[PDB]
């Protein structure tokens, strides 16, 4: 995994081209003076520029691109379809027909959707697949198949939502879909090597957000932790690392600490707690875990 | 106008004039008794 | 009646004996409640049309009826290709179709013949209307189609599409797609009843194709029927089937896995 | 021509019990009983009835509507109900001295066992496209809320749970127009 | 002055004391049929008091789980009474029927049933097969019942894939047990041709369909059944011949 | 053909079926103010509809020790609505009202009821206390109960010195379980001066008194709230000026 | 008014109190200062025509509307092409529109359909227009292309270009390409109004075509829209636009590079 | 002349009878009081 | 903008050089008390 955002804000990968299959190259971003974006006003990184001609996302947008070579036709910027860039939760998008929908469960219409707002209406409901398509929508489900009309292309699936405008909706007659798993509070997590997001992923997180995810693992040596985004700009709220045996803290990470980038502990019954505040909400953590077995 | 035909058969024409002839209380009051707007249909 | 409706002015009532929002439904009637009955209105003089809503205007759509293929092969041909007329072999216009018991109208037939990968090469075809009780022809230079006594229109691929008007040819006095009944007399089986439903004033004979040539012709053709409605009689609205079709002459459905006329809800104190 | 709503179209419901709405003595004084959308072509309970159908078939609606509920519980069994229609706006009201500023009508119990609310055409254009939401909720006609006026009460050695059965038709303003295709069949087998 | 009734047909009479006003299906009254619709020429047969009468089923229990019932009505008395057997012997056909559904309780016990006529009511099979020599169709006693009926399996798609709401179309009636205790429909003849077999072809179809469930406090009557009475009016019976069974 | 009625004012309708007839207070319709009586210059305004309906408060549970409640009209839909919008930017008021209180029952319940309004329905203190600063008064909740409602602490006297049994003088209506279900009384503007404002003055108030107690067996229903909605009718306002909350 | 104006005879004037040429321009009125009221005329008859100036002689111009792609490759290949029909994408018949607030016409849409290199092969194309509400047809074969109640046209390249009327059919009484408001309701934000100006009243269906064949076609089309306005009516003249035009469905200009509405001279004090 | 239309419908046909009715005071003089052509606009 | 919801005249400089605001009667009873306020604020015209 390379895209632990909902945008792919962060991306630093070495594709340069459009697509890998029947696409067109990407224009250096050192040779664009004619756009706003490059690195002639924006050195020392600011989302990655450099002497490269990489598939970025400086701006916000709703995926990574790039400068094409315009060819007389109008269009002078392609979206890259990064197969390796999908946050663990996002199944990918998916068409949309007719009367047969691809997750047979509730809909829901609004005129502010996010990605988490539908991920909780499909989560307050007790379903296991989210979905939404065009910016107003919420396709709840449960049914195992859901690939019933085929797999598009992920270029293809980049409407912007409503609530925000930096989250893609899906598209017109195309649907995305995501796993109620991720922005929740908790989860008897019990599987080999997961990935947890803070409540209200997507979104930013609420305030007075307080939970327990559980680790156990049917009997592994130890467990191996990575950090691979972490964005806390206060210093009231709070990640913390907890034993359950005899409750004993294990480590108190803070805004103002710094997280190392993996660490070991020989332990199977993993505690995490995280006190939120109410004063200032930025972003939350992506913690990705791996039990040894 | 209207297209008419050239035949010597009349079902080879096209649609002819309209009837707004809709009658729909064959479907919605099919009872014996009028019943009154203003009255209670049991007595 | 050339527009819809017109609202009279209405004003407030307060006295006792005249309840019209109290329209008892066990007499199978439909409320007769109106608007100056009710809540006050202003007057407002109505011209939305009820023109497109007509049977006439409802039913002048020609839509699918059937594809006949035409292989013409080589060693294992057949030259030929009949199909009998039949309306209920795609859903939609059965669908549409299927909402009265007993019809009665004209047909406006449409051939639209196309080739395998696509092309349009100036063969001749030649398609002939075979009536029930005439021999149906066996082979591309059968005697049959020698058409002495039988219709038969000879067109082009490059031409435009054939069309021909079909008149209302019924042995009786309307069409009915609902036949409860049986044919014949005698005993009938239990087990398997294939003769149930069985609509005996419907057959309309066979549809015949070929290509006037002599050899052989190594192409694939593949045509198309759209059958236009037109002075067309209604009667006895039945309710729209709800369920899909899964047989051509016969309205069956899935016992289990039934399919519910709504979507579902969350709760039922919700709107949303 | 009236025809059964399908009010109780969510889960837990067999075919026959997904027509009926249930009727109890609530505890609180004032309780939400089942509410619905108006626009017959939207997914919902206006989607078993025949106008649904008819409207689904064609692209724009005008003209005012009736759904006409039906009590069908015990003789002895009284009780009132109070009926609301609410024009576009807010969302659904959540207590009854809301939802009583629109166009309400107060049902008994008594003999005759069937009120008929009229649905007023309260449109701002004369058409409203038969299209659910997302960017056309330009073309919404509101929610029909039913609530307890006061009570459902029943004497002793008496059932005390009834069902209202809902049906719904159009009225003499009723008009269509545009025809096109309908979106309750879309893949068919081969026949 | 309403709710009371007394229908006369021949040597039959129906006192009611709960009821609704009489249903006329499609505004047509059963008339004799014109000489201009005529197709044969043999003079037809017109008993008019043997034939025309209230002929009274048997009576079905209506218990908590019921899904409804269904009958043929040129089929149901073609084996009772004259009507039967001037049926047998004759090859065409042409009748009205008046209806007549009884069903009282008491002052606390809740339920409603739909009564209606269906024209032209085809059972459709059940099953999920495609081909056709294991596609499903009903048998003789499940398309013609008799004299004594059939049960539905699916009431919700009518046992035809057709929905029961929207067959509010057809010429219908309530029976609430808080309002009335009978239903009472009067339909014409209605055919695509003027005269008719009827053994080989039944016209349409009554249907007992209850949709609110019988509920009741311990204590009560238990045994609540259905009786259906049927009049024959203005029948017409041609081509004379032997008699056939079915 | 009187105990059935539907009233309908502006978008709203109110259906029954057990009803006795409506009651006219003092024998006055509500009218407009005439030009004689009046003594205000700028020119009212007039909505016509949108204050002009039925508006339904909340549902109060009717138990076996209930005492009663009461409220102020001009002062229940006073926050709610165009109507309560309209009064509190204007200075002016006057206009009429509508009744109807619903309260229906199984025919095995017993109990009645007593609806009547009272003009200048002024709230009595509750005390044995004369000194002015001891002497104890109600406060604006119970004075001014909002869309809400108040209970009575001594309803015998009408929570007003005032005995029950002689207010019968009222325009008054008996809510009998064993007769109907519902009471309607239509009333007039009634004061001493031609219009007054909507705040800081109740003209009069409705008020429902359980004088036979509610009784049933075990096993009914235990549930019976009391609905009561209010149409203002021949609304009209003067002294457009700024929205005043109270 | 079938010519333009006539001139009368005038003469000089010597006298106090009438003063034709002071109209006071601050009470928001045109001078209606005339010749005859001025300089010594003459008596001239005008026989010169109004007839070209009028709204229904302007306005009838067919113009270039829209450009639709058809690439229908082998392996990553769409078949059909969608397009919604609007009119501002454009500027030149978006700019001779633009300068009315209302109105209200019908159309003569006319379709021209070449090849990527230019030729006209004898395929023969389907054009099919989705009314909003109707079902996109995804795939060269897919379920809506049966064109039941709905409205089609059948040609081919080498026939002429197809031709077809469309009448007024906005759900209000006229057209408008400016709406200042919002087309829903609730809270707004401040940063990114994607929704203000969004004309509500205008959305008119998608048009869609694809190729009639089988297998596939090796060919890339590409169809041209010609849209002809007639029995038109505008109202509430507006300015006519002096900024180039930025984006497809929102009024914008660029904040710098200003473009003045004339150009430049040496000096005020000089003609040339 | 003119080319009249063949159809049931009225929108598929030509363009119709022009019509000169310029009225363009509207525009020019939107004013109340009618300023004369000799006379000062204002007093 | 709280204050012109009232009777209010909008009054120029020019060559005449006086307004005349006129303030209608919009009391509630017929007579009003030429008396200050305490308990008698039932008796207040308004403010200018
Ligand atoms: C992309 O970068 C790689 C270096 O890993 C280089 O070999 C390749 O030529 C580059 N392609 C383009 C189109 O810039
Ligand atoms: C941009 O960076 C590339 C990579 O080093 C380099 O080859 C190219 O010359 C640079 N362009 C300019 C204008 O400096
Ligand atoms: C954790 O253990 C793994 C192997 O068990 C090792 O590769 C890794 O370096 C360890 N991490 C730290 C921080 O020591």
């Amino acid at each position: 995994p390379e895209c632990f955002t909902a945008n792919g804000a962060d991306y630093r990968g070495t594709q340069n081209w459009t697509a890998l299959q029947g696409g067109k190259p990407c224009l250096f971003w050192n040779e664009t003076f004619q756009h706003p974006y490059n690195t002639l006003k924006y050195p020392n990184g600011e989302g990655g520029l450099g002497e490269h001609n990489y598939c970025r996302n400086p701006d916000g947008d709703v995926s990574p691109w790039c400068y094409v070579a315009e060819h007389e036709d109008g269009v002078y910027w392609k979206y890259c379809e990064i197969p390796a860039c999908q946050m663990p939760g996002n199944l990918g998008c998916y068409k949309d027909h007719g009367n047969p929908p691809p997750l047979t469960g509730t809909s829901k219409t609004s005129n502010k959707l996010t990605i988490q707002t539908c991920i909780s209406f499909c989560r307050s409901q007790r379903f296991k697949f989210a979905g939404m398509e065009s910016g107003y929508a919420c396709f709840c489900g449960n049914n195992p198949d859901y690939w019933k009309y085929g797999e598009a292309a992920s270029t293809e699936c980049n409407s912007v939502c409503f609530g925000d405008h930096t989250q893609p909706c899906g598209g017109d007659g195309r649907i995305i879909l995501f796993d109620t798993l991720v922005g929740a509070c908790g989860g008897n997590y019990s599987a080999m090597s997961s990935v947890v997001y803070s409540p209200d992923f997507p979104d930013t997180y609420a305030t007075g957000r307080v939970c327990y995810w559980t680790i156990r693992v049917p009997g592994a040596s130890h467990i191996h932790f990575s950090f691979p985004l972490f964005d806390i700009r206060d210093s009231a709220d709070m990640v913390e690392l907890l034993d359950g045996y005899t409750h004993r803290v294990l480590a108190r990470f803070h805004g103002r600490s710094r997280p190392p980038l993996s660490f070991n502990v020989s332990l199977d019954f993993v505690i995490l707690y995280f006190f939120s505040d109410r004063i200032n909400q930025a972003q939350g953590f992506a913690v990705l875990y791996q039990a040894v077995k | 106008f209207t297209n008419i035909n050239y035949y010597k058969d009349s079902y080879a024409a096209s649609a002819t004039r309209q009837d707004f002839t809709q009658d729909p209380k064959k479907f919605t009051q099919p009872v014996l008794d009028s019943i009154r707007e203003l009255s209670a249909p049991l007595n | 009646a050339e527009s819809a409706a017109n609202t009279t002015p209405s004003s407030h009532r307060l006295e006792t004996g005249r309840v019209p929002a109290l329209q008892a439904a066990e007499t199978g009637a439909t409320s007769n409640a109106t608007d100056e009955n009710m809540i006050e209105t202003r007057c407002v003089v109505n011209r939305n049309g009820v023109l497109e809503t007509t049977i006439n205007h409802f039913f002048s759509r020609s839509g699918l009826v059937g594809v006949v293929n035409l292989t013409d092969g080589g060693t294992d041909t057949t030259g030929y290709a009949t199909w009998d007329i039949d309306i209920m072999g795609f859903v939609q216009l059965r669908r549409k179709c299927e909402m009265f018991t007993y019809m009665r109208f004209n047909a406006e037939f449409t051939f639209v013949t196309t080739t395998k990968n696509g092309e349009a090469r100036p063969y001749m075809l030649q398609y002939m209307y075979v009536p029930p009780g005439a021999p149906k022809p066996t082979g591309r230079d059968a005697f049959q189609w020698q058409t002495a006594t039988n219709p038969s229109v000879f067109v082009k691929l490059t031409d435009p599409p054939a069309q021909v008007s079909v008149p209302f040819m019924s042995p009786a006095s309307a069409y009915q797609w609902f036949y409860d009944g049986y044919p014949t007399f005698g005993q009938h089986p239990e087990t398997s009843n294939t003769t149930y439903g069985l609509c005996p004033n419907n057959m309309m004979g066979t549809f015949a194709v070929r290509v006037v040539s002599r050899e052989a012709s190594q192409l694939k053709l593949q045509t198309r029927v759209y059958m236009k409605l037109k002075h067309v009689r209604a009667w006895v609205p039945r309710p729209i089937r709800s369920q899909p079709y899964l047989l051509k002459n016969f309205p069956n459905y899935d016992s289990s896995k039934i399919t519910n006329s709504a979507r579902d809800r969350s709760s039922i104190k919700q709107a949303n | 021509v009236e025809t059964i709503l399908e009010v109780n179209n969510t889960t837990e419901a067999t075919g026959l019990t997904r027509l009926l709405i249930p009727v109890s003595s609530q505890n609180k004084a004032d309780e939400l009983c089942a509410a619905f959308m108006v626009d017959p072509g939207r997914i919902g309970p206006w989607q078993s009835t025949l106008v649904g159908q008819i409207c689904r078939y064609y692209t724009q609606w005008s003209g005012s509507l009736k759904v006409t509920f039906m009590f069908t519980g015990s003789f002895m069994a009284t009780g009132k109900m109070l009926v609301a229609y609410s024009p576009p706006g807010s969302a659904q009201p959540a207590n009854r001295e809301t939802a009583m500023l629109g166009t309400h009508v107060i049902w008994d119990f008594g003999l005759q066992s069937s009120v008929s609310l009229v649905i007023p055409w309260i449109s701002n254009t004369h058409f409203r496209t038969a299209k659910t939401g997302g960017n056309y909720d330009y073309y919404t006609a509101g929610v029909v809320t039913l609530w307890y006026q006061t009570n459902y009460v029943v004497p002793p050695e008496t059932p005390g749970e009834a069902y209202i059965i809902a049906m719904g038709a159009a009225q003499d303003n009723f008009t269509l127009k545009i025809c096109k295709d309908t979106d309750e069949v879309t893949q068919q087998a081969v026949l | 002055s309403d709710r009371v009734a007394q229908l006369t047909v021949g040597n039959s009479s129906i006192t009611t004391q709960e009821a609704a006003n009489i249903v006329l299906a499609y505004g047509e009254w059963p008339e004799y049929c014109p000489d201009t619709d005529a197709t044969a020429v043999d003079k037809p047969t017109r008993p008019d008091v043997s034939v025309n009468r209230f002929y009274t089923l048997d009576s079905k229990m209506w218990q908590e789980n019921s899904t409804g019932w269904y009958w043929k009505f040129p089929d149901v008395l073609n084996k009772t009474g004259v009507f039967g057997q001037n049926a047998q012997f004759h090859y065409l056909y042409r009748s009205g029927f008046c209806l007549h559904v009884q069903c009282n309780a008491s002052k606390f016990h809740q339920g409603a049933l739909l009564v209606a006529v269906i024209p032209e009511f085809v059972i459709a099979g059940r099953g999920s097969n495609t081909k056709p020599n294991e596609a499903p169709h009903p048998g003789f006693t499940t398309t013609f019942p008799g004299t004594t009926g059939a049960t539905f399996h699916d009431p919700y798609v009518l046992d035809s894939g057709v929905p029961l709401s929207q067959a509010l179309i057809y010429p219908h009636q309530w029976i609430n047990l808080r309002t009335n205790n009978c239903a009472t429909v009067i339909v014409p003849y209605i055919n695509a041709v003027p005269f008719d077999s009827a053994i080989n072809h039944s016209n349409f179809g009554l249907i007992v369909i209850p949709v609110s469930p019988l509920k009741y406090s311990s204590g009560a009557t238990t045994a609540i059944p259905i009786t259906i009475t049927i009049a024959p009016l203005n029948s017409e019976f041609g081509g004379l011949r032997q008699a056939v069974s079915q």
